[PDB]
């Protein structure tokens, strides 16, 4: 089992991973190029050793959605990327989904093995968010992109029959296995 | 920890070869590097922070992400150029590959150099084709970009699929796991090399690949 602060550090890691996930996704659909500087002398806000600037409005949107809860079996967190054209027609481009299965794992050191793997998964997410079809559409902007974070219950059928999905990646923790992916039309 | 190897294949126009290799090495290295380790004598150490940036391709409808280290980008840009001119002086063949392999150094007894043990190799086989119109040069910008998309997706899937990574080292052993020569970023120890290949047939593996389609 996990010691008392093993459980709390893990919970702090999952939270900030989830908050960083929404930043990356929203910053990748924002319309412009993203550039952050490396740094040999770290800062106390660069979670997972990655320079990701926070947008305050997005943090607040993220936190209200989670309502201080973290994802778990049944409770997943979803970022909906949608398009509203000037004709008012709205459609979801992608639904990014941060889930948690019950396949636990007491064999990983919570402190810094889970931490570094959450970090790699964020790096995969930076790569993946650039090479799904909504990325190129978001860099041209007629139509604008909208983002909405919710904490379900994920529901995807609005994307339309035949949608595709890509696995961003997977991280095992003593509380379960973190799955992150994108269903995209 | 026996050596994992991965192979990707791409077909590009002449102008596109450098960006497509740059797109592939940087996404692998973005997964295969870390913040600069800063050890203190007590054994404690701190990790720096990695920045990233978007790079728009000029000859491919594509964007990739690289760590924000400009020595590293200079490093790979020069050897990616050594690959491309080598393809150009290959004349006919039209083919060549490039490989990236991560290894650890094991200390060796005199007089032998430290043995370099790969734990992972990446290989990219390129097939340059030259195009005639300037609208199949334009149209080509689109599907190379669509195909690098799935190459990036596959790289990412393989990295979650890959379990082994080097044990994180102490201050005495860090130079046997990481390239500590950069200021911005700490890549795993790595070598990239290439080869200009000669073409021959494709071996009626086509039927096996035709069975997968049906």
């Amino acid at each position: 089992d996990l010691n008392s602060q093993d459980r709390k550090d893990l919970d702090k890691f999952i939270k900030f991973f989830a908050l960083k996930t929404v930043q990356v996704i929203v910053q990748a659909r924002l319309g412009e190029k993203i550039c952050t500087r490396s740094s040999s002398s770290p800062t106390g806000s660069d979670w997972f050793n990655l320079a990701i600037k926070d947008i305050p409005e997005v943090t607040h949107e993220a936190k209200k959605a989670l309502a201080g809860q973290l994802p778990a079996v049944g409770r997943s967190m979803c970022v909906e990327i949608s398009l509203k054209t000037s004709e008012g027609d709205s459609m979801e481009l992608e639904i990014w989904c941060l889930e948690m299965n019950e396949k636990c794992d007491k064999e990983i050191k919570v402190s810094y093995t889970v931490y570094n793997r959450l970090s790699l998964l964020l790096k995969s997410l930076l790569a993946i968010t650039r090479v799904t079809p909504a990325y190129r559409l978001s860099r041209k902007q007629e139509y604008v992109i909208l983002y909405r974070i919710y904490f379900g219950e994920v529901q995807l059928s609005g994307l339309g029959e035949g949608f595709q999905t890509v696995r961003v990646g997977t991280v095992g923790t003593p509380v379960g296995t973190i799955t992150l992916s994108c269903a995209y039309r | 920890m026996n050596c994992r190897s991965e192979v990707l294949e791409v077909s590009v126009e002449g102008r596109q070869v450098e960006e497509a290799m740059l797109a592939v090495l940087h996404t692998v290295l973005l997964h295969r590097s870390t913040g600069k380790f800063h050890y203190a004598a007590a054994g404690t150490y701190s990790i720096g922070t990695v920045g990233t940036q978007d790079v728009d391709c000029d000859f491919i409808d594509f964007t990739y992400v690289r760590v924000s280290s400009e020595e590293l980008d200079r490093a790979l840009r020069k050897v990616v150029g050594e690959f491309k001119d080598a393809l150009r002086n290959s004349g006919g063949d039209g083919l060549g590959q490039m490989s990236l392999e991560f290894y650890q150094k094991k200390k060796s007894r005199w007089p032998f150099s430290d043995e370099c043990i790969p734990w992972e190799v990446w290989t990219v086989k390129v097939h340059v084709v030259a195009l005639a119109t300037e609208q199949e040069r334009q149209i080509c910008r689109e599907k190379v970009g669509e195909k690098l998309c799935e190459k990036i997706i596959n790289i990412v899937e393989v990295m979650n699929r890959h379990e082994y990574l080097p044990k994180m080292p102490t201050q005495s052993e860090v130079d046997n796991v990481f390239d500590t020569g950069l200021r911005d970023v700490q890549p795993y120890l790595y070598k990239i090399s290439f080869q200009i290949t000669d073409a021959l047939g494709t071996s009626v593996t086509t039927t096996m690949r035709r069975l997968i389609k049906d």
